[PDB]
RNA sequence: CUCUCGGCCGAAGCGUUUACUUUGAAAAAAUU
RNA sequence: AAACUGCGAAUGGCUCAUUAAAUCAGUUAUGGUUCCUUUGGUCGCUCGUACUUGGAUAACUGUGGUAAUUCUAGAGCUAAUACAUGCCGACGGGCGCUGACCCCCUUCGCGGGGGGGAUGCGUGCAUUUAUCAGUGGUGACUCUAGAUAACCUCGGGCCGAUCGCACGCCGGCGGCGACGACCCAUUCGAACGUCUGCCCUAUCAACUUUCGAUGGUAGUCGCCGUGCCUACCAUGGUGACCACGGGUGACGGGGAAUCAGGGUUCGAUUCCGGAGAGGGAGCCUGAGAAACGGCUACCACAUCCAAGGAAGGCAGCAGGCGCGCAAAUUA
């Protein structure tokens, strides 16, 4: 079912799933209600999680997170491992002996959620700071757009 | 005490509700 | 009855412990033979077992039942006076009284 | 460390409390209470620093136990309880009343008030919260729940309430057109009517206040403790009412009273 | 003893780093309830605060809920079944949270036929006390009768749980989390969990 | 720089994103 | 006086060994947690011997043991805001399900439409689970409040068997306080996270990953977020923008010397944060400690002894020895 592809049975804990319903309804339509909010500081809530099928408790939208505290970007640089990518936020640092620059940068590991798909490697994504999800993960992907070369 | 409370809470949030509304049907009615 | 006794060198007994020597044992507040400085400590103190044996200095026996006949610094002696209770229940306990 | 601190160095003091470098080692530590520890004028530091009745802690103490001071109308015998913006304390032995309110340098001045508005305190509401049996609360700057307060108080609004009962007696909004003084930051102080209050979500908002003499001054809404509607407060202000003398004014100033007088 | 600092462990780059203070007291970890099936043995943990956690080290009573007529009585846990996270605590009958247990179903149809008076898991015989008749056909009134007529005009649920009712014992879910509560409370499984879970425990044999 | 709803204005998309510069807030004392 | 009970002894003082994105600084977050105390709120909101409950135990009396300790044993008493047990009342009822009967209208009637109701069950604030709807709030809640079905741990959650002072009204009604108290807020914090920032070294170029390394799902533990740990999966994560390793005569800052400016050197040291109490490790009590002027081991030292045993921790104030070029009075 593209869902069910772990040992326990993923749901989503708001949404109730065996209402006791009439037989007109049973032949009307098999949709599950979707349980979904906003990221409320300007950023909209995608139509990928709304009106999608998806599970994931870390997700923004559609999970157990809120987003509060900083908003960075960064480029999106490897995306090996499972709803997690590996992000890189490149900048100048300022050595005021000599008056320059140096250019440093930092890898950030953050969950991506099901809800972005085509998402390339290059294209520069927002993301926003969560409670900790994992050892490494502190920051939530909010936004994607595309490299501005590509087409 | 806790029913004189309750007695003038009551009264304060009835004339409340009333002006609300009030605003509500003048506002609305154009 | 053998209420205890100690030792040759003056360890005390303990009740739960069924042996002939000494043992060491992590007391604490409730536990006889060890009193606490501070709350919530518990010490490591020697203290021989419950069994009665040569190796010992004083037997601490209480006379459960008297004989017929008298001890002569023991039993002959009369009672002595002591407090009296200080709840009024256990005043009136003592003296088999009302509720008026 | 392994637990909480008891003790406050006395160059670690809050510098508005005044206090020298050479008296000792250690200051006051205000208790804890209905102020936060670097927001208060303890009672020890008003009773021997500001106000001079007692020349030692010691004396300080004998004045509290004898059961003379009220702060708020409570009577405290804690010497160092933590009294801070707004308080009413009360010497009824020698018939003196003051407010907590501070100059236009950031310092707890000595205003004495008359005997009714000793009667009354405004308080800045920092939460409103529905509790059990639909019943509203609010919470005040000085960690003072009134059960029961008017559906249009909200927070940033200023209650004003009366001391000897502890009810809501009368309120004023967060509205651009009153009248506030700032109780934190830079501005600490000054007092002036509020134009304009820039809002940034998931931040600071920003407060921008204009001083009665035309000068303009921006704060957080933190530091915004609105006192009177519109343009008149509802309590006595200091000697000066917010206006904050730049230093060329105030050596100005200076020289024109040394010489009126000598 | 058992420490669940993050300092023990790697850095991100691979690399071990030096701890630069001790173990805290407010970085402990305790020994695991393995909460069984038995008469109830329940031990108080003080904790962080002067709390209280309730240790549950034998449990057989709970509370569980038909969610899809909002109805939970308190019935006796009987056995488990499976477990997401290690089937070895299947073999050992440890009660965790989301474990799969099978219930008593007593209350549950003693509540649906004095509710909707129809029978539920029984057998083609039918045979009953005369309890039984009166619960399920009593005589009533002409407003009761009407309102007793719409409400069996939906009285009908899943032939998975008119099959678990046959069999005699229910599937449920233990949603409290057992070594932290000394409760084993849950809710019956229904629908598309049933059917997983069911799928799942054939495809263990 | 503009489009909608509400009293010439307020909300909204910003205008490619920066680097740079300035302003405002916020920023222990002691020491200087 | 003593002794029981309560509180504090987790502050202060010392030192700088450790420790190199660690500590620390500035900035943010707890919408991811605990919090003795102060301050404010709540404390007849529960429908179910009290004009007062029970057993001890110190101090005291008396008999003792050991070379030895702030070691304690037996016997005779006697208290509580210690330890326990446990009501009355407010109390008349209300509300939600079950529901024997009764009443009215229409219909020739059947049938349909609407009310009153005896009887049982449950009930208040916390706990735990499931479900439904959408007072007050946020930038955003799975927030707050509401309703339903129940649960509510014997190692047990609240709903006062407590103490002082002035005494007064019509046996009943009372004013100040003190002490406790579940919860909520506040105060003082703490603890985990965010962003940016550190010296030397390539004669350290690949490291992490069986023994958790990086991520997912379910849980365990934890005050809570989290590979914190476990099970099953995926093979990931970091690195010439210098990882990993090593060193430092490296606690970090505020700061100090110099000074046209840039810089260079110093910051063990009185303020702030951290760390440690000979080295390690593990606990108890408590709101708070992995505490050392607490306890329990081992390691290294080391004190007394009747040889059985007992006690230890000056990087506190003085003081001593040692070390040294190097530093004060047992006031």
């Amino acid at each position: 079912a593209d869902i069910q592809t772990e040992r326990a049975y993923q749901k989503q804990p708001t949404i109730f799933q065996n209402k006791k319903r009439v037989l007109l309804g049973e032949t009307g339509k098999e949709k599950l209600p979707r349980y979904y909010k906003n990221i409320g500081l300007g950023f909209k809530t995608p139509k990928e999680a709304i009106e999608g099928t998806y599970i994931d408790k870390k997700c923004p939208f559609t999970g157990n997170v809120s987003i509060r505290g900083r908003i960075l970007s960064g480029v999106v640089t490897k995306m090996k491992m499972q709803r997690t990518i590996v992000i890189r936020r490149d900048y100048l640092h300022y050595i005021r002996k000599y008056n320059r620059f140096e250019k440093r940068h930092k890898n950030m590991s953050v969950h991506l959620s099901p809800c972005f798909r085509d998402v390339q490697i290059g294209d520069i994504v927002t993301v926003g700071e969560c409670r900790p999800l994992s050892k490494t993960v502190r920051f939530n992907v909010l936004k994607v757009t595309k490299a501005a070369g590509t087409k | 005490k806790n029913k004189e409370e309750a007695a003038e809470y009551a009264k304060l949030l009835a004339k409340r509700m009333k002006e609300a509304k009030e605003k509500r049907q003048e506002q609305i009615a154009k | 009855r053998i209420s205890g006794g100690n030792d040759k060198q003056g360890f005390p007994m303990k009740q739960g412990v069924l042996t002939h020597g000494r043992v060491r044992l992590l007391l604490s507040k409730g536990h006889s033979c060890y009193r606490p400085r501070r709350t919530g400590e518990r010490k490591r103190k020697s203290v021989r077992g419950c069994i009665v044996d040569a190796n010992l200095s004083v037997l601490n026996l209480v006379i459960v039942k008297k004989g017929e006949k008298d001890i002569p610094g023991l039993t002959d002696t009369t009672v002595p006076r002591r407090l009296g209770p200080k709840r009024a229940s256990r005043i009136r306990k003592l003296f088999n009284l009302s509720k008026e | 460390a392994r637990g909480p601190k008891k003790h406050l160095k006395r160059v670690a003091a809050p510098k508005h409390w005044m206090l020298d470098k050479l008296t000792g080692v250690f200051a006051p530590r205000p208790s804890t209470g209905p102020h936060k520890l670097r927001e208060c004028l303890p009672l020890i530091i008003f009773l021997r620093n500001r106000l001079k009745y007692a020349l030692t802690g010691d004396e300080v103490k004998k004045i509290c136990m004898q059961r003379f001071i009220k702060i708020d109308g409570k009577v405290r015998t804690d010497i160092t309880y933590p009294a801070g913006f707004m308080d009413v304390i009360s010497i009824d032995k020698t018939g003196e009343n003051f407010r907590l309110i501070y100059d236009t340098k950031g310092r707890f001045a000595v205003h004495r008030i008359t005997p009714e508005e000793a009667k009354y305190k405004l308080c800045k509401v920092r939460k409103i919260f529905v509790g059990t049996k639909g019943i509203p609360h609010l919470v005040t700057h000085d960690a003072r729940t009134i059960r029961y307060p008017d559906p249009l108080i909200k927070v940033n609004d200023t209650i004003q309430i009366d001391l000897e009962t502890g009810k809501i007696t009368d309120f004023i909004k967060f509205d651009t057109g009153n009248l506030c003084m700032v109780t934190g930051g830079a501005n600490l102080g000054r007092i002036g009517v509020i134009t304009n209050r820039e809002r940034h979500p998931g931040s600071f908002d920003v407060v921008h206040v204009k001083d009665a003499n035309g000068n303009s001054f921006a704060t957080r809404l933190s530091n915004i403790f609105v006192i009177g509607k519109g343009n008149k407060p509802w309590i006595s202000l200091p000697r000066g009412k917010g206006i904050r003398l730049t230093i060329a004014e105030e050596r100005d100033k200076r020289l024109a009273a040394k010489q009126s007088s000598g | 003893g058992i420490s669940r600092d993050n300092w023990h462990k790697r850095r991100k780059t691979g690399g071990k780093r030096k701890p630069y203070h001790k173990k805290r007291k407010y970085e402990l970890g305790r020994p695991a309830a393995n909460t069984k099936i038995g008469p109830r043995r329940i031990h108080t943990v003080r904790v962080r605060g002067g709390n209280k956690k309730y240790r549950a080290l034998r449990l057989d009573v709970g509370n569980f809920s038909w969610g899809s007529e909002c109805c939970t009585r308190k019935t006796r846990i009987i056995d488990v079944v499976y477990n997401a996270s290690n089937n070895e605590l299947v073999r050992t009958k440890t009660l965790v949270k989301n474990c799969i247990v099978l219930i008593d179903s007593t209350p549950y149809r003693q509540w649906y036929e004095s509710h909707y008076a129809l029978p539920l898991g029984r057998k083609k015989g039918a045979k009953l006390t005369p309890e039984e008749e009166e619960i399920l056909n009593k005589k009533r009134s002409k407003k009761i009768q009407k309102k007793y007529d719409e409400r069996k005009k939906n009285a009908k649920i899943s032939s998975l749980l008119e099959e678990q009712f046959q069999q005699g014992k229910l599937l449920a879910c233990i949603a409290s989390r057992p070594g932290q509560c000394g409760r084993a409370d849950g809710y019956v499984l229904e629908g598309k969990e049933l059917e997983f879970y069911l799928r799942k425990i054939k495809a263990r044999k």
